RNA sequence: CCGGGUGUUACAGCCCCGCCCCGGCAGCAGCAGCUCGCCGAAUCCCGGGGCCGAGGGAGCGAGACCUGUGUCGCCGCGCU
RNA sequence: CACGGCGCGUCGCGGCGCGCGCGAGCGAGCGCACGGGGUCGGCGGCGAUGUCGGCUACCCACCCGACCCGUCUUGAAACACGGACCAAGGAGU
RNA sequence: UAGUAGCUGGUUCCCUCCAAAGUUUCCCUCAGGAUAGCUGGCGCUCUCGCCCGCAGUUUUAUCCGGUAAAGCGAAUGAUUAGAGGUCUUGGGGCCGAAACGAUCUCAACCUAUUCUCAAACUUUAAAUGGGUAAGAAGCCCGGCUCGCUGGUGUGGAGCCGGGCGUGGAAUGCGAGUGCCUAGUGGGCCACUUUUGGUAAGCAGAACUGGCGCUGCGGGAUGAACCGAACGCCGGGUUAAGGCGCCCGAUGCCGACGCUCAUCAGACCCCAGAAAAGGUGUUGGUUGAUAUAGACAGCAGGAUGGUGGCCAUGGAAGUCGGAAUCCGCUAAGGAGUGUGUAACAACUCACCUGCCGAAUCAACUAGCCCUGAAAAUGGAUGGCGCUGGAGCGUCGGGCCCAUACCCGGCCGUCGCUGGCAGUCGGCAGAGCGAGAAAGAGAGUGG
RNA sequence: CCGUGGAGCAGAAGGGCAAAAGCUCGCUUGAUCUUGAUUUUCAGUACGAAUACAGACCGUGAAAGCGGGGCCUCACGAUC
RNA sequence: GUCUACGGCCAUACCACCCUGAACGCGCCCGAUCUCGUCUGAUCUCGGAAGCUAAGCAGGGUCGGGCCUGGUUAGUACUUGGAUGGGAGACCGCCUGGGAAUACCGGGUGCUGUAGGCUU
């Protein structure tokens, strides 16, 4: 048997509303970048981010996105977060600026660096801000319990590029 | 589990990390039945954690993948050994059903339980799944459609698509 | 309500462990306790002169004067919403050096050294920790056998 | 024609099993437009319906030997 | 095939890579557009004592919504208290 | 004298921004104050367009604990039952003048076991959790001062000078600091933990979130439940919940079953039920016997010792006490029941004839039924629904919130953003462009 | 002879204690004078209690040392 | 191989019984004038060297007790977080993570620091 390598990067969505979090929910979920529902973001996977996510199962929904996944996430919801300011990246020249010491220098660079979780993914990742996705075309299973027992929270290895279609 | 839709069966293989005391941990192998591969694999890490000292923190999936019907064109008999809990007590029991897939019948299984025991999928644990002879067969629902000159009509035929015509002059016929 | 003894419900955390009373060791005695060094608290009831309060107990503090008999050390304390970092004087019978700063400084030590070498080689070098990285691709090899069949045992009581 | 019994290819068929180039031939997740999947850097094309159109002096080339114009920047092209 | 000059070519491993000069880092026009937020260099009717426009405001009808305010209170539509209606005066100087 | 009032009542325009507390300590303090806490306003010191810090979070190390659990063949304290020993004593007897000389015994005692326990027990001992560390204020050198400590320029501390930048876990984020300060100091509810109480919409705590201070979709209705928090609008899509009609959505040729109620059932909080039963029906478990011919059903037998022994006035089998044998047999119990005072008589167990293939139990679990009685007429929300519009497991499609996505508009905040360059026949119209900096001025070959 | 404390340590209880913190003797008055710091309740205020020091006079012991009240947890009181 | 003096960790070192100890040493042992202290030269203190491994002490043994360390019990008990899960309740099942303790069955029975000896 070849066991394939365990995926280094996921793809988080938040699907539960402000009211009533436990504060450690609220402060991982800070940390993470989702103050708001259907917001969506990048990790890179370790122990930590495991522990992290695993705190707030309840409230996310993560998978490990596709390639087609992240071009369409980077290309139509990408937007770059320059000089503390939402700026939706429509030229190359603003990914080469915010990135050009990293030798990120267009979209291509953006794309791959996320996808195979370069040297700078911790750079590339913080300038992209927060993708903020439509409610899930179709619906949702349910919301409240977790995904193996037919919901939609927790973790899901590929079903994470289904959600993603509908959801952008 | 979730019994959504028809459930699938699904051949997964795991084993322990290698670790200093032992090189090579033997392979587990089971078969779940399940909607999807996601729920498969969490089906395997909680039968196995029951059987063996295994978690999934730590242990791993070497393998896990869906297995297809063998002779999805013959129809076949299946008895299933199951293991239940009810509202006092669990029981195990052995139910016969009669269709071409084993997919098909373990799904049958389920519905079944929840209509007649109220018996949930999370309460329900399959044992095993075996093709069985017609003369090994013994439970007579199932028995009753062994024969070789098999007939009978459909003798009260119910009206279906009672809304097209939603104002008919006739009264519907029931036979046909 | 309660009562504001300073001894207060310390019945077990200032207990002797099992099958270990009696005449303190002397090593605990014969250890050298600098100017800045991270040290833990734990209250001995052998010996109940320079005893700490029950609210330092399994707490690690920064020395910071030493006398004849005894340690001062700063300690952080969470009052309400706030900490206050105050200093107390323990008896050495109730103190213990840290070990967590120890694993620290030698790490130190070892990466300092480890990058004074391969200076001249011009050879690149991890320090920073890296967390525990996902596992990688590899082949499990069956060597003929197969797996076996694992199936749940049927109920049946035991009781 | 039906019912009961015997039985093992007969005036029907069924299952398994060594090979004959895994026997050979199509074809193949099949518009035999539903027998059962997961997908698309391994994905492109065309079409239909609905809502909206906020902003308003972006310049080009002309060369101190001229003073025009309001289809202009980035990008993708075509012709000489 | 986002390949396209001549050379001196080691700026070189055996040519490709890859450097030094070539009035010395200046070829020009037109045209089309999935190109830093809509335009038409497209049209059709009805207009003098019966017709055109008037969000709101006057009256009426319909569908949906809709418990009386102020106050103390954990909690007010309350079977808690003040209040028939109107004018003027009326309280952190 | 407009006496005082910690107590009632009232306390007059708009928009914008921020936004609580019912908790700590003290008070003749408990309907009130002071003080911390929570709030606002005013600022100030720096910061980025290599690096500093910080965190209701994790990771890697390292300590801290005595709850949940467990234990009593371990300590303390409770606690049941039998085993084996002895004279170590006592108690009923016995042979003995007496004798640990002897017989049983009952006991206390000892040794191994055994049943069940602890908020104020414990050898063990979690999960969750509480500290500390993860570098420049650090490491590595050289040298000075000391009245301290000193076998010893020993130890320690403080001083100077010098060398090392791969800024030494992940993730995220500008941070620090100072004045002045209102209101509050009656709280309540919910999952989980938990004390008193028979219990309570009772009384009292811990953690977190809510209500109060809060509107919106759903639960018919509703301070707290589920979803979701709000500027004024258009389009699209959802959450929770739903899609017979009221009432937007299944007017799907939806899938598989279960259930008949002369009190059916119908969705968290939640608004009504238990023990015990059913040969109603549907599953399941276990054990039997049946072509050496069962289960019914219809018919024949159902005997002697002996009216067995003790018995009672009478007990022949049938009120009572043990046992329960034999020969005859295809079989008959010193008897399963009805009957008389006793018999008698009938009948059963058991075996035969006809009939000729499946039949008996004992449990267990679903729905339904009995258990099930209150007062104005009455409430799955109503109508009503039984090839469901009920119950269980499920599939597509569809409906809509002030939530999410796109667009317009208002305002606030931030960029402590840009513009004095309107530099014009005295001029030459730029400083958006990935790369810290001159469309630089002139002199020689 | 056995005896891990099953005794005692003033008192309630808990902790602690075996050539001792218990019992018996010998000598004494650190239960003395004095300035600061710290902990406990805490507002991080007092009182009370306690902890390490430092400066003198001493006690005891061969000495190292120990001692400024009771083995520790309680036994107490502003202004005028 | 091992002992003595002073120790560190304080049972893998303790407890019960049995066997063996070459040399040095440690001891037992012989006396009370002096030092010193008792009812008692038993203890303590002092002065010695006839005898002995008897005892202490050291090493070893016991299907030894205990102790230490593993397996089993056991992914059981318990438990963080979740659900418009079940149930009239009592409570239970599942999802996401952590994860014990008896009985029972194995293995082991002191390591070591400084100074000084013996094994010529
Ligand atoms: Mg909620
Ligand atoms: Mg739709
Ligand atoms: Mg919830
Ligand atoms: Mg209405
Ligand atoms: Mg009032
Ligand atoms: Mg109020
Ligand atoms: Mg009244
Ligand atoms: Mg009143
Ligand atoms: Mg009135
Ligand atoms: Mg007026
Ligand atoms: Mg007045
Ligand atoms: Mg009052
Ligand atoms: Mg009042
Ligand atoms: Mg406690
Ligand atoms: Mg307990
Ligand atoms: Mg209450
Ligand atoms: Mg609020
Ligand atoms: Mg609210
Ligand atoms: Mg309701
Ligand atoms: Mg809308
Ligand atoms: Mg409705
Ligand atoms: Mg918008
Ligand atoms: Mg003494
Ligand atoms: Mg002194
Ligand atoms: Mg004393
Ligand atoms: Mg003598
Ligand atoms: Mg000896
Ligand atoms: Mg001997
Ligand atoms: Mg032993
Ligand atoms: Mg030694
Ligand atoms: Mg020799």
């Amino acid at each position: 048997f070849y066991v394939p390598a365990e995926p280094k990067l996921a793809f988080v969505i938040r699907i539960r509303g402000i009211n009533g979090v436990s504060p450690k929910v609220r402060k991982v979920l800070q940390l993470l970048r989702l103050r708001q529902i259907f917001n969506g973001t990048f990790v890179k996977l370790n122990k930590a981010s495991i522990n992290m996510l695993r705190i707030v199962e309840p409230y996310i929904a993560w998978g490990y996105p596709n390639l087609k996944s992240v071009n369409e996430l980077i290309y139509k919801r990408g937007y770059g977060k320059i000089n503390k300011k939402r700026i939706a990246l429509t030229d190359n020249t603003l990914i080469a600026r915010s990135l050009g010491k990293y030798n990120i220098i267009c979209m291509e660079d953006l794309i791959h660096e996320i996808y195979t979780v370069g040297k700078h993914f911790k750079e590339a990742n913080n300038f992209l801000w927060p993708f903020k996705l439509s409610s899930p075309r179709g619906g949702m299973k349910k919301k409240t319990t977790h995904f193996v027992e037919g919901g939609d929270a927790g973790n899901r290895e590929d079903q994470i590029n289904r959600l993603i279609r509908r959801m952008n | 589990m979730k019994a959504s839709g028809t459930l699938r069966e699904y051949k997964v293989v795991g084993r322990c990390l290698p670790t200093p005391k032992c090189r090579t941990p033997p392979l587990y192998r089971m078969r779940i039945f399940a909607p999807n591969h996601v729920v498969a694999k969490s089906r395997f890490w909680y039968f196995v954690s029951q059987l063996k000292k295994m978690k999934k923190s730590s242990g791993e999936i070497v393998y896990c993948g869906q297995v297809f019907e063998k002779s999805p064109l013959r129809v076949k008999n299946f008895g299933i050994w199951l293991r239940y809990d009810s509202r006092s007590g669990t029981h195990n029991m052995y139910r016969e059903y009669r269709d071409l897939t084993t997919a098909g019948a373990v799904t049958q299984c389920y519905r079944d339980m929840g209509a007649r025991h109220r018996a949930r999928a999370h309460s329900i644990q399959i044992m095993k799944v075996e093709e069985i002879a017609a003369s090994k067969c013994r439970r007579p629902a199932v028995k009753q459609f062994h024969d070789s000159k098999i007939k009978f009509p459909l003798p009260h035929r119910v009206l279906r698509r009672q809304h097209k015509p939603r104002f008919t002059t006739k009264r519907p016929n029931t036979f046909f | 309500t309660n009562t504001k003894g300073k001894r207060r419900g310390t019945r077990y955390m200032f207990s002797r462990p099992f099958r270990k009373h009696g005449v303190v060791p002397l090593a605990t005695y014969m250890r050298i306790y600098k100017k800045g060094d991270i040290v833990d608290i734990k209250g001995m009831g052998t010996v109940q002169k320079g005893m700490p309060h029950k609210c330092y107990h399994g707490k690690t503090g920064r020395v910071y004067n030493v006398t004849q008999h005894a340690v001062g050390i700063v300690v952080n304390k969470q009052v309400k919403g706030k900490i206050l970092a105050k200093r107390i004087n323990v008896r050495i019978e109730h103190i213990k050096h840290s070990k967590s700063r120890d694993s620290f400084l030698k790490r130190v030590k070892e990466n300092d050294q480890k990058k004074k070498e391969a200076k001249e080689k011009g050879t690149w070098v991890q320090l920073k920790r890296q967390p525990a990285p996902p596992r990688e691709a590899h082949f499990v090899r069956t060597n003929g056998k197969e797996p076996e069949l694992l199936e749940p045992i049927p109920y049946e009581f035991m009781a």
